[PDB]
């Protein structure tokens, strides 16, 4: 029933942007938070950002604080995350998840999407 | 930020041996730790969450246990399907952070 | 001992519209003739609430919600199928948990290191009636709270309201008759507090306790059961108290232009 749908990948140059959406549907999105979740090729999983169920607070990695937004549409149940002066090193595989938390989200279930790539050259 | 580090990065096993893998923590994060097991071209599927509460649908075959900086991940008898990279992800602070991932292969 | 009631897959959702319900009065202090502009966490209006079947019609699907920052609960049966509910965390022997529980003579309030069942619930059984707990934890230890008093629970409509701030967990609650079915009624009712209960606990998740009867898991029964939730969020409300203090209206400052002009001007 639950699915999550990235989209909006492709590949850009070095020091442009790209938007990423997520739908969502199975599952009252409206009422977790969601996390972006991104691994390069050959790499292992880095996570890159959360936004709380309310659409308030925002929290980024280090790695992309200052570049990357992160944002979602209740009404749309879509999740977006918007990337401004990417780099070579920001070629990964994006997903959107709503990772099992008991501390923060609240979430007790484990969902993630398919995933786009993203390719920065 | 809490660090996370996971070791070997790498092992070997037949089907039946036990498989042990170890996830260390920079800082103390109780009970907060999640295991997610990832096979190429898949997203990642969670295995063990609150450092050893098993998903529901999980063999009985997984375990894991540990508190503070020092966890452990067990296979007690690895089957052909087991063949995936391993990772240990904390949730005790924000920012979230995933270990390197230990890759088990078919001996 | 537990037993295994879903073995069923996870239905989809589905949704109401709460209009202006899921409004409590923001504190005990009392004003009347007066246009009261507060700001508090409040169900927004007209939105959208999820609408759970826990027990369809033998289909049970009774599943953990976030508590995020509070929780708007509403119900409409006959059938005392609800019973209670348990917030906590990690819900499981490692952490304090916060277990309520109705009863035919009062409501038990516990705070404890529980171990709940997967899928916990309260055993009713004929032979007289006989009750017991133990189908919702296997045990509990290292009791920090306890609190006991009257029970808390046409239609009977059933609203409540759940928050945990400063270590204090607060619950408002309203009953009133209800004539519809399938949905929330429109008009206005403010919700009074109930109780504040000295806790001092985090809570991030919760679930809803149901009563089956014993007439494994397929020898427990229950009639359908459903009941409609949801959050809280930051915002700005103007609130009507009448000559007796009643709050009779209300204005969801963020709802629209009209309603951001009442605010500003102070009047309905
Ligand atoms: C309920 O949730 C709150 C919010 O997350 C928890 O508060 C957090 O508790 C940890 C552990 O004590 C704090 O970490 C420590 O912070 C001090 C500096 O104040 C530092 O010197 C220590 O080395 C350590 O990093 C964390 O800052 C604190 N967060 C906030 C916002 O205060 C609380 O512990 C939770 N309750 C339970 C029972 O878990
Ligand atoms: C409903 O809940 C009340 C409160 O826990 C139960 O009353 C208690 O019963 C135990 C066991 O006999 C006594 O030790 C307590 O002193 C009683 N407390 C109070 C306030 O009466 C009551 O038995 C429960 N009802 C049923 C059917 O189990
Ligand atoms: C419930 O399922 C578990 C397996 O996940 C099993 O071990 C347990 O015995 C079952 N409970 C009952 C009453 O059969
Ligand atoms: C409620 O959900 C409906 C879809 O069923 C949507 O059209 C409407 O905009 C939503 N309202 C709010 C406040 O989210
Ligand atoms: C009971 O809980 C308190 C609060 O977390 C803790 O300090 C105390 O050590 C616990 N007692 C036992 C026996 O676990
Ligand atoms: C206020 O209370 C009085 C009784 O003292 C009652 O007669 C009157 O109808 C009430 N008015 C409202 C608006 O509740």
């Amino acid at each position: 029933e639950v699915q999550l749908v990235e989209s909006g990948g492709g590949v850009v140059q070095p020091g442009g942007s790209l938007r990423l959406s997520c739908a969502a549907s199975g599952f009252t999105f409206n009422s977790y938070g969601m996390h972006w979740v991104r691994q390069a090729p050959g790499k292992g999983l880095e996570w890159v950002a959360f936004i709380r169920y309310d659409g308030g607070n925002k929290y980024y990695a280090d790695s992309v604080k200052g570049r990357f937004t992160i944002s979602r549409d209740n009404s749309k149940n879509t999740l977006y995350l918007q990337m401004k002066s990417l780099r070579a090193e920001d070629t990964a595989v994006y997903y959107c998840a709503n990772l099992k938390d008991s501390r923060y989200s609240g979430s007790y279930y484990d969902y993630w999407g398919q995933g786009t790539l993203v390719t920065v050259s | 930020v809490i660090w996370m580090t996971q070791s070997p990065s790498s092992l070997s096993a037949s089907v039946g041996d036990r498989v042990t893998i170890t996830c260390q923590a920079s800082q103390d994060i109780r009970f907060y730790l999640n295991w997610y097991q990832q096979k190429p071209g898949k997203a990642p599927k969670l295995l063990i969450s609150d450092a050893s509460n098993m998903e529901t649908g999980v063999p009985s075959r997984f375990s894991g246990s540990g508190s503070g900086t020092d966890f452990t991940f067990t296979i007690s008898s690895l089957q052909p399907e087991d063949i995936a990279t391993y990772y240990c992800q904390q949730y005790d602070n924000l920012p979230f952070t995933f270990g390197p991932g230990t890759k088990v292969d078919f001996k | 001992q537990c037993v295994n009631l879903t073995t069923r897959t996870q239905l989809p959702p589905a949704y109401t519209n709460s209009f202006t319900r899921g409004v409590y009065y923001p504190d005990k202090v009392f004003r009347s003739s007066v246009l009261h502009s507060t700001q508090d966490l409040f169900l927004p209006f007209f939105s959208n609430v999820t609408w759970f079947h826990a027990i369809h019609v033998k289909r049970f699907d009774n599943p953990v919600l976030p508590f995020n920052d509070g929780v708007y609960f509403a119900s409409t049966e006959k059938s005392n199928i609800i019973r209670g509910w348990i917030f906590g965390t990690t819900l499981d022997s490692k952490t304090q948990s916060l277990l309520i529980v109705n009863n035919a003579t009062n409501v038990v309030i516990k705070v404890c290191e529980f171990q709940f069942c997967n899928d916990p619930f309260l055993g009713v059984y004929y032979h007289s009636w006989m009750e017991s707990e133990f189908r919702v934890y296997s045990s509990a230890n290292n009791c920090t709270f306890e609190y006991v008093s009257q029970p808390f629970l046409f239609k009977n409509l059933r609203e409540f309201v759940f928050k945990n701030i400063d270590g204090y967990f607060k619950i408002y609650s309203k009953h009133t008759p209800i004539n519809l079915v399938r949905d929330l009624p429109q008009g206005f009712s403010a919700l009074e507090p109930l109780v504040d209960l000295p806790i001092g606990i985090n809570i991030t998740r919760f679930q809803t306790l149901l009563a089956l009867h014993r007439s494994s898991s397929s020898g427990w029964t229950a009639g359908a059961a459903a009941y409609y939730v949801g959050y809280l969020q930051p915002r700005t409300f103007l609130l009507k108290y009448n000559e007796n203090g009643t709050i009779t209206d209300a204005v969801d400052c963020a709802l629209d232009p009209l309603s951001e002009t009442k605010c500003t001007l102070k009047s309905f």
